[PDB]
């Protein structure tokens, strides 16, 4: 649902969502996705799961 | 003023922000599918622009380059493989 909305907001007032009581698998989220920049900082991406 | 006991010279055309994209620790489609430079590299890259060789009219095709892989590519490695990317649960096998 956070990955297929149609109306992803403007950066001056960004949709902010949370995210609990999850089995969180990130391949679904790989899934769709022909990605452009995964640049992550705080974990690595390989070592998400 | 320097001697190298070995000396190895990749070579490989590329696009504008891909040079920007190959250094030591990068990321992205380029940095992680096709060529990984090792964290500890030693060594150096060159770059410059080819828009006479690579270019005609009508337009040219020959070179590629992958976003699909099963994973990052561990450095200094070659990937060059046609398997179709797995999605889903289905193999698909022989068609796209
Ligand atoms: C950000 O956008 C999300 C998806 O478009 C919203 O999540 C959904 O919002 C609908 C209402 O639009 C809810 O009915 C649904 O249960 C789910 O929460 C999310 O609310 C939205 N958040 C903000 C702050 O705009
Ligand atoms: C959103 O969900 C619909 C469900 O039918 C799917 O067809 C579509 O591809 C999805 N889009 C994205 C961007 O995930």
């Amino acid at each position: 649902e956070v990955f297929n909305a149609t109306r992803f907001a403007s950066v001056y007032a960004w949709n902010r969502t949370r995210i609990s009581n999850c089995v969180a698998d990130y391949s679904v989220l790989y899934n769709f996705a022909p990605f452009f920049a995964f640049k992550c900082y705080g974990v690595s991406p390989t070592k998400l799961n | 003023d320097l001697c190298f006991t070995n000396v190895y010279a990749d070579s490989f055309v590329i696009k504008g922000n891909e040079v920007s994209q190959i250094a030591p620790g990068q990321t992205g489609n380029i940095a992680d599918y096709n060529y990984k430079l090792p964290d500890d590299f030693t060594g150096c890259v060159i770059a410059w622009n080819s828009n006479k060789l690579d270019s005609k009219h009508s337009g040219n095709y020959d070179y590629w380059y992958r976003l699909f892989r099963k994973s990052k590519l561990k450095p200094f490695e070659r990937d060059i493989s046609t398997e179709i990317y797995q999605a889903g649960n289905k193999p698909c096998k022989g068609v796209k």
